RNA sequence: UUGUGGUAGACGAGCGUUGUAUUGGAGUUGAAGUCAAAGCGUGAGCAUUGGUGGAUCCAAUACAAGUGAGAAUGCCGGCAUGAGUAACGCUUGGGAGUGAGAAUCUCCCAAACCGAUUGACUAAGGUUUCCUGGACCAGGGUCGUCCUUCCAGGGUUAGUC
RNA sequence: UUCUCGCAGUCAGACAGUGGGGGAUAAGCUUCAUUGUCAAGAGGGGAAGAGCCCAGAUCAUUAAAUAAGGUCCCCAAAAUA
RNA sequence: AGGGGUGAAAUUCCAAUCGAAAUCCGUGAUAGCUGGUUCUCGUCGAAAUAGCUUUAAGGCUAGCGUGAGAUCACAAAUAAG
RNA sequence: GCGAAACAGUACCGUGAGGGAAAGGUGAAAAGAACCCAGAGAUGGGAGUGAAAUAGAUUCUGAAACCAUAUGCCUACAACGUGUCAGAGCACAUUAAUGUGUGAUGGCGUGCGUUUUGAAGUAUGAGCCGGCGAGUUAUGAUAGCAAGCGUUAGUUAACCA
RNA sequence: AGUUACUAAGGGCUUAUGGUGGAUGCCUUGGCACUAAUAGGCGAUGAAGGACGUGUUAACCUGCGAUAAGCUUC
């Protein structure tokens, strides 16, 4: 099956308007000050007062 | 001598293209779409040029009957008595004046009323 | 469609989780996936609290899932474990091992996890 | 004062890549590099270099402060594409269309800067108006 | 005064493009082209101003035409829609290292398939695809620091085959 | 609308009324004669309709009188007996 | 080796093509058959009928259109007898 | 315009005969961007040369389709060939014009060519944009219009200068 | 109880700008058709057309032929 009407520019707009992406939460390493994701290790190997991994 | 056509196909078409300025989206972009839009436009311009001089009337009509109605009298009646009377007036100024000028167009019911005809 | 993959058969899937935990006994950390680590815990968590009384039964128990890795055969794994790593263990009441949630991968998006021994 | 930095033929295509520009607009400069550096996007890591380069000669070239700077406008638009063919079943072929992006960041220190730009327009339109009324004068001096 | 719907069709009057011949004129103080604007015509069409542009062009009277594009499942080039959709064409885990960046590169340990074969020697064909170092424009259906890709250098020894 | 000369296009028609043939006094059937429309003709009535009725669009006017048709509301316009 | 070959025979095979290969040439073959044919305004404006036709989707002549000229009444139309 | 303005009968296609493309323009002069900043680098932003760098090797001019950004207006009870005639409110000010941009709402409204008695067509042709694309030439005949020469008229062809 | 705005996930119109693209305009060490002359052939003393090789010079093109990017004479 194939469109038998050629879809303007504009329904292909409205169906992209579901396409946006969202902005991950993101929050500050309590040790070195730098945004990481949230629930997640820092660059550092430091999670919480855990020293996860070796630093980077 | 290899006559060349440029600047006579873009100019009558960018022609076509000012006039359909204001449609949605191809209408407005393509010089085909475009060209069938305005000539499609055309007529129905000429045909409102018609029907507007019909329509305006009959709304005078309504107006003007609906006047006349407050005060009892109809306008099958009221167009009659002012042919006997040899007033002429348009509809048109006769709503005009039932709208603007409440106390004259009174005048002029009150004439027509019972008045001896000429 | 045909001549597909093997796929992720249960055969696979064990063998997998063999490996992942004799490599965290070997090492003591692990950088894989969220989703195999979450399934290794299972199986480092019974091996130590199983490891824990050192008799021969124990060991003919742990040989079905320990494997060879470079800093360890399956035979010095063993004696690390059960002399090294499980004696550590003995009054803890589960929950040896951790996991936890390091960035997305550059090439795959998938969500990484450190699975480390809990001191 | 817009400051700006321009990258032609980036390999990512524009429709995966103002997706991500979206994010950044109207964005201050501190934010906007801690929302591009933990998006799982191939298109991010290549934005955030732009972004970099276009702060660095803004503070440095054209003398901003650098803590007022805010993204502008952060667009991909349509790079030169590249031709391939596919080999497909029973002998056809198709056409792979490989695009490419012009990726172009800029980051203004005055929050009103939409204003000038109008005004600028607004000053282009009065000349020509003008103009016209010179020439106006002109034919009826004659 | 009588008229002026109109297909096939007949007749008449004009517009526009390129060039040539005669006259005149404009142009680095900015020509053609090209874009925009709230102009002029009964119609083909014609101006004014401003931006871009950087060297030719305009008016009149005649003459000669490869002289007028919306349609030919028309030809060529570009770009959409389908749609970020189908598909990505039989093989796993971890440790260490390089690197700006590693599921994909190097090493190691396993793991899984081939084992009258995915093992080894050659004929035919292919024609440098072979070895070393470097690179990541393009190609690799992802990635790539890597490649049978690219660059530079090198490599094939017969009295008995 | 006759005569002479130049240039054509047309040789697939359709429906409505009226008089018939074929069909079964069936066909939006087929074949004729005649009056009209459409073809090549918009507007108003028929709710919507190529052919039925009123008529024939040079352009503009938010002027007036009418044809067929109609006057509770949609939708302009009526009342008496 | 092609108005030829081969065929334990099916119109099989003869370079993914075979009721007779592929390619170039005569060649811009022919097509009463489809499709397309490019600026404007003004005046006028049809026919889908008759006869002939190896003719019926075509053609010729007549009929109907248009341009020019002639015929003024004895020509042609509209009413009455 | 020769298929071929460039290294074209090349690349490429086919066993072979054979078939057969596309692609030109920096600036007067490379004076082809030393140097600084970000980046791994290409590259970009400054600096410098230049009259011009929005002439930067992607190199004369740069159209439309197409893709994005934004000032202003409208749009989430709404039956839509998307326009037209009326019409509030909103925002501006022009080739000064009973101005321009949008259009809450009311009335009316089934595309363009082709071929058909008859097409909105459940017949047909076009996805969009730009370029190219179809009544000619030579030799004769007839007719209309106009000019030259004319009542023993009119006019030359080949050829020669 | 009644009449009421702000919403814009997104979209539409006008205008301005940026990007892909190479249409239009100007030009050309290139083609086409001819005019006036010249000439109408080369080859066993090795032809036309090719292969290979030749640099102080990467490849390609052109020139040349072991006298090889040139040798002698006027
Ligand atoms: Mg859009
Ligand atoms: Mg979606
Ligand atoms: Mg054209
Ligand atoms: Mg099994
Ligand atoms: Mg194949
Ligand atoms: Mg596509
Ligand atoms: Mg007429
Ligand atoms: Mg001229
Ligand atoms: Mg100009
Ligand atoms: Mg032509
Ligand atoms: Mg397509
Ligand atoms: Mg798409
Ligand atoms: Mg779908
Ligand atoms: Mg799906
Ligand atoms: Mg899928
Ligand atoms: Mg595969
Ligand atoms: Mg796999
Ligand atoms: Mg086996
Ligand atoms: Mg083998
Ligand atoms: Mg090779
Ligand atoms: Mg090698
Ligand atoms: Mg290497
Ligand atoms: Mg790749
Ligand atoms: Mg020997
Ligand atoms: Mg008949
Ligand atoms: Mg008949
Ligand atoms: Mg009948
Ligand atoms: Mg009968
Ligand atoms: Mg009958
Ligand atoms: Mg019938
Ligand atoms: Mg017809
Ligand atoms: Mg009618
Ligand atoms: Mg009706
Ligand atoms: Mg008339
Ligand atoms: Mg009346
Ligand atoms: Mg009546
Ligand atoms: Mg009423
Ligand atoms: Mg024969
Ligand atoms: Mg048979
Ligand atoms: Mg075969
Ligand atoms: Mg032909
Ligand atoms: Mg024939
Ligand atoms: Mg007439
Ligand atoms: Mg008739
Ligand atoms: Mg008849
Ligand atoms: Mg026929
Ligand atoms: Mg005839
Ligand atoms: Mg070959
Ligand atoms: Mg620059
Ligand atoms: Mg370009
Ligand atoms: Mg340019
Ligand atoms: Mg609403
Ligand atoms: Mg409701
Ligand atoms: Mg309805
Ligand atoms: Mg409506
Ligand atoms: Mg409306
Ligand atoms: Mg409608
Ligand atoms: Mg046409
Ligand atoms: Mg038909
Ligand atoms: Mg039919
Ligand atoms: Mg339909
Ligand atoms: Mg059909
Ligand atoms: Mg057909
Ligand atoms: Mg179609
Ligand atoms: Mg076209
Ligand atoms: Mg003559
Ligand atoms: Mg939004
Ligand atoms: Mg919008
Ligand atoms: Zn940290």
């Amino acid at each position: 099956a194939v469109q038998q009407r050629r879809s303007s520019k504009h329904r292909r707009d409205k169906r992209r308007s579901h396409d946006a992406l969202t902005a991950q939460a993101l929050s500050v390493c309590q040790k070195c000050g730098k945004k990481k994701l949230f629930h997640r290790v820092c660059s550092c190997g430091m999670y919480g007062d855990l020293r996860v991994k070796k630093a980077y | 001598m290899r006559i060349k056509g440029g600047k006579q196909t873009r100019v009558r078409r960018k022609k076509w293209l000012k006039q359909a300025s204001g449609s949605f989206g191809t209408r407005h972009a393509s010089y085909k779409v475009a060209k069938q839009t305005v000539i499609q436009a055309a007529k129905y311009a000429y045909r409102d040029r018609r029907n507007k001089k019909r329509d305006f009337r009959s709304l005078w009509i309504l107006r003007l009957n609906a006047a006349l109605r407050e005060q009892g009298m109809t306008y099958s009646v009221f167009i009659n008595l002012l042919k006997k009377h040899n007033i002429e007036i348009n509809r048109k100024v006769l709503s005009e004046l039932a709208i603007k000028e409440p106390s004259k167009f009174n005048l002029i019911v009150q004439k027509v009323k019972s008045e001896q005809p000429k | 469609s045909y001549i597909n993959k093997p796929g992720k058969t249960s055969a696979w899937r064990v063998m997998t989780v063999r490996q992942q935990v004799s490599a965290v006994l070997a090492y003591g950390k692990i950088e894989t996936t969220l989703k195999k680590a979450k399934n290794t815990q299972k199986r480092l968590d019974k091996l130590i609290t199983l490891a824990k009384v050192d008799n021969f039964n124990n060991r003919r128990q742990v040989k079905k899932w320990l494997l060879n890795t470079n800093l360890f055969d399956v035979d010095q794994l063993m004696d690390h474990l059960f002399s090294k790593v499980a004696p550590k263990y003995e009054k803890t009441p589960g929950g040896y091992s951790r996991v936890l949630k390091l960035g997305p991968r550059r090439g795959d998006a998938t969500e990484m996890a450190i699975l480390q021994l809990t001191d | 004062m817009i400051a700006f930095a321009k990258q032609f033929r980036v390999r990512i295509s524009p429709q995966k890549a103002r997706l991500v520009c979206q994010l950044i607009v109207g964005k201050k400069t501190a934010d906007a590099q801690n929302i591009l550096s933990n998006t799982p996007k191939k298109a991010a890591t290549l934005i955030a270099k732009l972004l970099n380069s276009a702060i660095a000669n803004a503070t440095n070239n054209h003398g901003m402060n650098g803590d007022a700077l805010y993204v502008f406008e952060c667009v991909a638009n349509q790079g030169p594409s590249m031709k391939r063919t596919i080999p497909r079943a029973k002998g056809s072929s198709n056409m792979i269309t490989k695009r490419s992006s012009n990726l172009v960041v800029k980051l203004s220190d005055n929050p009103n800067e939409r204003q000038e730009l109008i005004k600028q327009q607004k000053a282009l339109v009065k000349k020509r108006v003008e103009g016209q009324q010179k020439a106006k004068m002109a034919r009826q001096k004659a």
